[PDB]
RNA sequence: GUGAAACUAAGUGGAGGUCCGAACCGACUGAUGUUGAAGAAUCAGCGGAUGAGUUGUGGUUAGGGGUGAAAUGCCACUCG
RNA sequence: CAGGGCCUAAGAUCAGGCCGAAAGGCGUAGUCGAUGGACAACAGGUGAAUAUUCCUGUACUACCCCUUGUUGGUCCCGAGGGACGGAGGAGGCUAGGUUAGCCGAAAGAUGGUUAUCGGUUCAAGGACGCAAGGUGACCCUGUUUUUCAGGGUAAGAAGGGGUAGAGAAAAUGCCUCGAGCCAAUGUUCGAGUACCAGGCGCUACGGCGCUGAAGUAACCGAUGCCAUACUCCCAGGAAAAGCUCGAACGACCUUCAACAAAAGGGUACCUGUACCCGAAACCGACACAGGUAGGUAGGUAGAGAAUACCUAGGGGCGCGA
RNA sequence: GACCAGGCCCGGGCGACUGUUUACCAAAAACACAGGUCUCCGCAAAGUCGUAAGACCAUGUAUGGGGGCUGACGCCUGCC
């Protein structure tokens, strides 16, 4: 009916803070085609889906969030099976 | 006699809960608590809906009073509970109004009741609902009427004036044998949620004016006493001047 | 004409009994989830306990 | 069957903050006097039993 | 069995603040313990165990008070 | 999956309202408040540390999308339903277990012996279906009334229809149509190139790659399921929402707008998730002979969840000699 | 044949009984109890708590609600 209010008011350019690069994440890329991104605690799944969908220009299957014991949201982004993960891994600078 | 039906819309679950606790949460009314959860049946005490013909469909048990209660239908499909009159049997027919036969279960104003009748469920105030003689085996005779006022002898034996326009129901209240039961064990008190009472003489002085004399105490009090310090025996508490007084004639003996 | 009524009422009956029974298993699964022997895998490693 | 000293048992955090919680002290005047005088002493923690409604410390 | 009823084996039935006894709730005797393993326990025995039962979670009553099957008991190892 | 985006209990707060030196006290609608109501997912695999969450299979809710079919739908209100005790025993069943059958291996230096050792597994869900179970009135005759057999009665069951009164639905009254109904469980799909005894090869000698036989039957049998099914008892056993039904009153919205359907494709809100939890991690000042709700319940003997000896799994008590 | 698994009888007092009780020195003959009896209370009830408003009593109504003493059942309950 009305304008679609995003669940909170955030500014999208600050929500995806960084790729998390460790031995763990890289094989999630290899096996799952799933990126690992530390994001703003206040950020949701719909926000993250639009953000990556527009930013890197890839259609994203499903998102899974997490909250560290340190209070920092962490997101598994599993892309579709059409777009290969390692594509975006080279495009970003995460080397498998 | 007692056969449970499913629930008619007259049986609800809403009620005060702490029994004997007031707003401040204190036990005001001692000894309550424990006991089986009950449901409130909505009795029709006013019997106010006039001039329709009711039929007693069944007879039901009610936990909230020692009388029985009767589910009655109408030609209009409205269902009401009334107090069960003594001797009324299923298939019976009752009606309320002004000009009505006088039989068990019919309700009418006191203007129309032949003197000598035995009556129950008696309004003291027009349209307030029936108040007097609702318990099991309770009944009040209509002795004389004069002017605007009718005279009854209440089940306490007290004779009292009321308004000639207050409704009442013919016949005694049923389940007469109820006080013939013998509870037989402590648990059977508790089931009714009446908790155990301590005798005054037992408790310590702080707790009650018959407080512990060494072994066993005669009550040294020159007078038997309430927990709160008043004479326990034969001191009339009736408010000296209550509005009621003009009405009341002879006092229960 | 009686065959019409019978086939319509058996259509209805089949429906109501379908939904009823579906409902029933659901309720059971729920009870079990509360008690906590649920996933039938779970019960099958404790059977000998 | 439990020792006298066992007064503090394992009690839900939800229940406790519904008693000593922040939002409770805020309600009464005596509570607000509380919070003034804790703030005066300059305590790092105002309401010791408090609790997130939802989060890492949340009681369901 | 007499016309009514009473009276009596039988079967069925499954009542009970019934019985014996684990869990569970207690706490009767004894021994140990006494700078304890423990600010009230362990060990062997003991009482109740379908009820006036036990317990969980969430609540209620607050100190000239509360609550008490009444011991001046209990109200955060504190209670005339 | 568990809470929140649903509903209310005890209780709490309480607009206006009543009272009160002040602070406040009482209290109505409202709104909070789960320990309850409602509501959709399972098996296998991976696995330094997560898994009904990630992978692969089949599922299922709620929306959106299109086709088709109707014209009013939506809330407010009227209703039905949700909705409920204890005790008792009898059934009908599964879960488990045991013994056979089938399959594979077996020589365990002793007098004999294969009488031995392993395997025989599979969920949610979807379709079907229900008797020796349980319920379906009476009357006559017999089987002990019972399970039954013949006849008859005309609503006589779940379940539907109609009518009447101010009367839509409902309740209530009269009339009618229906002999079946109920639900655990079962058969079949899901489900096999899954899983698995062994077999082969490597050994960083930790674990790994490779191929896989049989996969049925009988008897015990629950405190679990039907089941709020029965019978009995008195002490007489929550509310509200989702849900189903519906005229008048009021509000709002209206045409490719809304609602109604069987398919098809799509789409998928927050927070918990580690670990310990009959505890060296909680509660006892201790790495303390103690306390701590619930779930699952194998073998032999036994009345038994007692006891003794064991399986699975876990341990040998953080001073010794 | 282990583990497991009632000593019993004859008397008397007290309390009928199952229950409850002095957390941590007392579990009883104390408390409760079914039953009895006295007294108050006609509903804007008596009683209790509140400065008051009002709450309980009770969504009850004298076969009900307060309070006092006694304490099953049996025999009784005398004088002032
Ligand atoms: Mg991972
Ligand atoms: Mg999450
Ligand atoms: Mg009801
Ligand atoms: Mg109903
Ligand atoms: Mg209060
Ligand atoms: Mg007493
Ligand atoms: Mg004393
Ligand atoms: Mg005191
Ligand atoms: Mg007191
Ligand atoms: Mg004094
Ligand atoms: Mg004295
Ligand atoms: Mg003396
Ligand atoms: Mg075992
Ligand atoms: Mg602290
Ligand atoms: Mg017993
Ligand atoms: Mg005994
Ligand atoms: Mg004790
Ligand atoms: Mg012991
Ligand atoms: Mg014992
Ligand atoms: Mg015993
Ligand atoms: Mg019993
Ligand atoms: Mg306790
Ligand atoms: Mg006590
Ligand atoms: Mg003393
Ligand atoms: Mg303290
Ligand atoms: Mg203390
Ligand atoms: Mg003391
Ligand atoms: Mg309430
Ligand atoms: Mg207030
Ligand atoms: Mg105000
Ligand atoms: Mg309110
Ligand atoms: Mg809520
Ligand atoms: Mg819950
Ligand atoms: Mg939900
Ligand atoms: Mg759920
Ligand atoms: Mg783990
Ligand atoms: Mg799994
Ligand atoms: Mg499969
Ligand atoms: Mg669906
Ligand atoms: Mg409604
Ligand atoms: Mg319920
Ligand atoms: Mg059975
Ligand atoms: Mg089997
Ligand atoms: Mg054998
Ligand atoms: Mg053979
Ligand atoms: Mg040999
Ligand atoms: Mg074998
Ligand atoms: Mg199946
Ligand atoms: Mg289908
Ligand atoms: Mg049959
Ligand atoms: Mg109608
Ligand atoms: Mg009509
Ligand atoms: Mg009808
Ligand atoms: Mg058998
Ligand atoms: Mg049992
Ligand atoms: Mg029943
Ligand atoms: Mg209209
Ligand atoms: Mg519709
Ligand atoms: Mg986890
Ligand atoms: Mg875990
Ligand atoms: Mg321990
Ligand atoms: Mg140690
Ligand atoms: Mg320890
Ligand atoms: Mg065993
Ligand atoms: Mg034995
Ligand atoms: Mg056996
Ligand atoms: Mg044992
Ligand atoms: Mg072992
Ligand atoms: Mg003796
Ligand atoms: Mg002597
Ligand atoms: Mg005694
Ligand atoms: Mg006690
Ligand atoms: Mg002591
Ligand atoms: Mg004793
Ligand atoms: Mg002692
Ligand atoms: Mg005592
Ligand atoms: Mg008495
Ligand atoms: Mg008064
Ligand atoms: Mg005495």
């Amino acid at each position: 009916k009305k304008l679609k209010y995003p669940r909170r008011i955030l500014d999208v350019y600050q929500i995806l803070q960084s790729p998390i690069i460790t031995e763990a994440a890289i094989k999630n890329i290899a096996d799952e085609n799933s990126l690992l991104f530390t994001v703003d605690v206040r950020a949701d799944k719909k926000m993250i889906r639009e953000a990556i969908s527009n930013f890197f220009g890839v259609k994203v299957r499903k998102v899974n969030t997490l909250i560290r014991p340190d209070g920092t949201k962490k997101a598994y982004i599993m892309l579709n099976k059409e777009y290969n993960a390692s594509e975006l891994a080279k495009k970003i600078g995460i080397f498998p | 006699q007692v056969k449970s039906n499913p629930r008619n819309n007259l049986i609800s679950g809403q009620r005060r809960c702490g029994k004997g606790r007031n707003a401040r949460g204190i036990i005001t009314a001692r000894h309550r608590g424990g006991g089986h959860k009950r449901l409130y049946r909505k009795i029709d005490f006013r019997r106010n809906e006039k001039d329709i013909y009711g039929k007693i469909v069944t007879i039901e048990y009610d936990p909230n009073r020692n009388a029985y209660i009767c589910l009655i239908h109408y030609g209009d499909g409205e269902k009401r509970y009334i107090l069960h009159p003594r001797g009324a049997i299923i298939g019976d027919t009752i009606v309320s109004g002004t000009e009505v036969p006088i039989k068990m279960g019919n309700a009418l104003p006191l203007t129309d009741m032949p003197l000598g009748t035995a009556i129950h469920n008696i309004e003291i105030t027009l349209g307030r609902g029936g108040q007097l003689a609702r318990a099991a085996g309770a009944v009040a005779k209509l002795i004389a009427k004069e002017g605007k006022s009718a005279t009854l002898k209440l089940p306490s034996g007290e004779v009292r004036l009321i308004s000639k326009n207050c409704s009442a129901t013919v016949g005694q209240v049923g389940n007469v044998g109820v006080n013939q039961k013998r509870l037989g064990r402590a648990g059977s008190k508790r089931w009714l949620g009446k908790r155990p009472v301590v005798r005054g003489v037992v408790m310590n002085p702080v707790d009650h004016p018959h407080g512990g004399g060494e072994g066993r105490a005669p009550i040294g009090r020159k007078s038997p006493t309430t927990p709160w310090g008043y004479p326990a025996l034969g001191r009339r508490s009736r408010k000296r001047n209550k509005y009621s007084d003009n009405f009341i004639i002879r006092r229960r003996s | 004409s009686k065959l019409q009524l019978k086939l319509e009422q058996k259509m209805k009956m089949k429906m109501a009994k379908k939904i009823r029974l579906r409902r029933n298993r659901l309720m059971r699964k729920r009870k079990l989830r509360k008690r906590g022997a649920w996933p039938p895998s779970k019960m099958k490693k404790l059977k000998n306990v | 069957k439990a020792a006298l000293c066992l007064t503090k048992r394992s009690r839900s955090r939800k229940s406790l903050a519904r008693t000593h919680g922040f939002r409770l002290r805020m309600s009464t005047t005596s509570g607000r006097a509380l919070l003034k005088r804790r703030r005066a002493k300059g305590r790092k923690i105002l309401c010791t039993k408090t609790n997130p409604s939802s989060g890492k410390r949340a009681s369901p």
